[PDB]
DNA sequence: CAAGTACTTTTTCCGGT
RNA sequence: AGGA
DNA sequence: AGTACTTG
């Protein structure tokens, strides 16, 4: 069915940015602890809390 | 306070040496120390103390 | 005595010199 | 050095 | 950018 509205349709230059989900997604539930403080480590890389 | 804090106790005579959990050695490899800053400053105190003792 | 000085808490949570 |  | 503090 025809849309009751008319859409502003035309080409526009779009850039792909360095922020991709799978490079940001993180979950932790028990894992490495620091030594001094004996608290969770820091960073997605290090698998921190 | 005569029980918990007398003025004389603001002067240090005998110094408490905290244990490893406080100043852990970040022990890289199998043959490498990696001693804490507190562990080094404590040895400095010791050295400074030993000199004074013998000197007097 | 005052000016000009240092410190300080100076927004939060998420790649690697 | 970057992210909301 | 401010405040008690500090030093001239
Ligand atoms: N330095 C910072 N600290 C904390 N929160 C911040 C921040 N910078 C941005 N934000 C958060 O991110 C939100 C979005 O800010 P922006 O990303 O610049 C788009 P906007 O200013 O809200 O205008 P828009 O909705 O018309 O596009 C803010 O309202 C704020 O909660």
């Amino acid at each position: 069915k025809k849309l009751m509205a008319q859409i502003f349709f035309g080409p526009t230059y779009y850039q792909r940015l360095r922020h991709m989900v799978d490079d940001k997604i993180h979950a932790r539930a028990r894992g490495p602890m620091q030594v001094l403080t004996r608290q969770p480590v820091e960073g997605r890389s290090r698998d921190g809390g | 306070n005569e029980v918990f804090s007398r003025p004389e106790w603001m002067i240090l005579t005998c110094l408490p040496v905290p244990p490893p959990p406080v100043r852990p050695s970040i022990s890289f490899n199998e043959s490498q120390r990696g001693e804490d800053d507190l562990t080094f400053k404590l040895a400095d105190i010791l050295k400074a103390n030993i000199s004074l003792e013998t000197l007097e």
